[PDB]
């Protein structure tokens, strides 16, 4: 017994669906995505996430012919028992009015077969828009996406494979699928207060997606969860390509100490300390002692 | 004593893309894009677009280089055969041999065959551009044999396999111990500096707006599941030591740390810092 969740990944052909999945779940780098083939029909992928959750990912080829089957002969197969629809939009697309009809047909099949399904819209490839225009273009599309989403709420995100914004969107999606995710946020709150950290992030070991975080004093970079996921993920891939697997990191300067370490068999942790009268030894023995306790949960 | 580099090429050669990827006052190296300037300059890097036709570009190359040998005939001429990430090795090699041939063949007929042209296959989606820069900058450091002897005494006496002296902003290595350099170790060390600097930018900048990510106490230890350890220490405000050693040598961390301070004071005296 681990909760199996059906995620649909859908959008016009070439919008970046497989590209995203190959970066978050398959250890690709953005450059490598240029070699991916068009996806024929649906490509099923089973992601063991934390070992109480399996993500049944449905990467649905976006060719016109494929979509037309998804609305007709395969309607039941596609749109039944769906927890999450992630819908991808190419910001560079010429065919907006045709992109909308394909999106709205997915919403209509989702409203008939899985109404309590969670809709995410990804306004994707924002690296090809000029940076002064990005916030402008995303607000316009979000507003349109929420009107055209009829009785349903969508949550929109502006994504690129070339930065942290992809980690922001997929962190957000997976947070909504994790079982007793508030139970975990408390158990981490506990650890953080006892160990006396300024901040503690918990990460899924394979994806390096943030699943839990504790702070005290609101910090300046609200976008920092994604940036860390991205920075460390990239280093993990350099470690296996260039030497061997990453195991641990210690970073310091005169203002902070940061510890990154294996935690449960299914997670990494990052502890941040603003150096009081705490030895290194006390923090290390607390991190070890807290493994058996988080181990239980999974 | 900051080495002076100039970077030159046609519109769309890749220059400011190269300036961006490498540097984004605050480098060990003084770097600028483009008979006055060429008077006090160590190195001129001519960038050619290799995805494009180079015949136009080979011409400007011969003019700007014959121009500047006239002014200062000690200046290093470095040629970045660039954007090679767009080609197959068959195409990389043929261009290399072709640019090599004609660039050198063109220099015979000006009677300037005492003017050396080093070549580099570079790309911004690649480390080649770092390797390439690391080579260019190393030729402009007169005290390079002193830095290399100091790293050698440091790693010998400290059970360390490999040590690089880095410009933290650029990820250029100005010196390494005498062991052969595996370029994968160099890349991995560069990727460590990025991880240290981007985590230091986010945490540890000061309660207020800001301060500096890198400072006298900047330190990192990375442990890899094959018991390899990577160990970074601030030397100066520009320069960081990165060491590669095994867990087993790292048991003697006290001896490494005490000896590190001899090496660091020694580096300071070299640069009269
Ligand atoms: N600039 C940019 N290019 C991207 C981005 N995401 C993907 N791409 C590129 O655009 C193309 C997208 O290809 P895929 O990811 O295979 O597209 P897909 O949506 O799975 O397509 P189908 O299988 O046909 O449905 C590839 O060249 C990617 O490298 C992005 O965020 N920015
Ligand atoms: N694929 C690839 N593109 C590059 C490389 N270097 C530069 N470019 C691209 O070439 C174009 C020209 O680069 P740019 O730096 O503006 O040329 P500049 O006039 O020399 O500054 C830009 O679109 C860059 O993305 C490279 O190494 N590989
Ligand atoms: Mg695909």
């Amino acid at each position: 017994t681990a909760m199996k969740k059906k995620v649909l990944l859908m959008g016009k052909s070439g919008s970046g669906k497989t590209s995203m999945r190959s970066i978050i779940f398959a250890n690709y780098i953005a450059r490598d995505t240029r070699r991916l083939g068009a996806t024929i029909d649906v490509e099923h992928s089973h992601v063991r996430f934390l070992g109480n959750l399996v993500l049944n990912l449905w990467d649905c080829g976006g060719l016109d012919t494929f979509m037309e089957n998804y609305f007709t002969s395969q309607r039941d197969n596609i749109f039944r028992n769906v927890e999450v629809l992630i819908y991808v939009f190419d910001v560079e697309s010429r065919e907006l009015e045709k992109d909308m009809h394909y999106y709205q047909s997915c919403l209509e099949a989702i409203l008939q077969n899985s109404p309590d399904a969670k809709i995410f819209c990804l306004v994707h490839k924002m690296d090809l828009v000029q940076e002064d225009q990005r916030d402008l273009i995303f607000k316009e599309r979000e507003e349109d996406l929420r009107r055209l989403s009829r009785p349903l709420e969508c949550a929109c995100f502006r994504t690129s494979i070339w930065d942290e914004t992809l980690y922001k969107a997929w962190s957000s999606i997976v947070y909504q699928l994790i079982p007793n995710v508030q139970q975990l946020e408390m158990n981490l709150r506990n650890f953080a207060q006892i160990i006396e950290a300024d901040e503690v992030l918990l990460f899924e070991r394979a994806t390096f997606l943030v699943i839990s975080h504790y702070q005290c004093k609101e910090q300046r970079d609200v976008h920092r969860f994604e940036k860390i996921s991205n920075i460390i993920k990239q280093f993990k891939l350099s470690c296996s390509k260039l030497a061997a697997s990453f195991q641990s990191m210690e970073v310091r300067n005169s203002n902070f100490a940061a510890f990154i370490d294996i935690f449960t068999s299914n997670t990494y942790v990052m502890v941040v300390m603003s150096d009081p009268s705490i030895p290194s030894a006390a923090t290390l023995i607390n991190i070890r002692n807290a493994r058996k306790h988080f181990e239980k949960l999974e | 004593s900051k080495p002076r580099i100039l970077l030159m090429g046609l519109r769309r050669s890749g220059k400011s893309s190269i300036q961006k990827v490498v540097f984004h006052n605050s480098s060990f190296v003084n770097f600028q894009i483009w008979e006055m300037i060429f008077r006090g300059t160590g190195a001129l890097i001519y960038v050619i677009d290799a995805q494009d036709d180079y015949m136009e570009a080979l011409t400007r190359l011969h003019i700007t280089v014959s121009k500047a040998y006239k002014v200062n005939p000690d200046m290093n001429f470095e040629v970045f055969i660039h954007k090679v990430d767009g080609l197959s090795d068959d195409h990389k090699i043929e261009t290399q041999r072709d640019i090599h041939q004609r660039a050198n063949d063109d220099l015979a007929d000006a009677g300037l065959e005492k003017l050396h042209l080093s070549f580099y296959l570079t790309s911004i989606y690649d480390h080649s551009i770092f390797e390439a820069f690391s080579k260019v900058v190393q030729k402009l450091i007169p005290q390079l044999p002193t830095l290399e002897n100091l790293l050698n005494i440091f790693i010998s006496n400290s059970g360390i396999e490999k040590a690089f002296l880095f410009d933290v902003v650029s990820k250029i290595y100005i010196a390494t111990d005498s062991s052969p350099v595996d370029m994968q170790s160099y890349e991995l060390c560069c990727d460590m500096i990025d991880v240290v600097i981007d985590v230091s930018c986010i945490y540890g900048l000061k309660e207020d707006g800001s301060g500096s990510a890198y400072d006298k106490e900047s330190m990192a230890i990375i442990k890899l599941n094959n018991t390899t350890v990577l160990y970074l220490k601030e030397v100066t405000k520009f320069l960081a030591l990165v060491c590669i050693l095994r867990e087993e040598s790292f048991e003697r961390k006290g001896l490494i740390d005490y000896n590190f301070h001899c090496f660091r004071k020694a580096i300071h005296e070299v640069f009269e810092v």
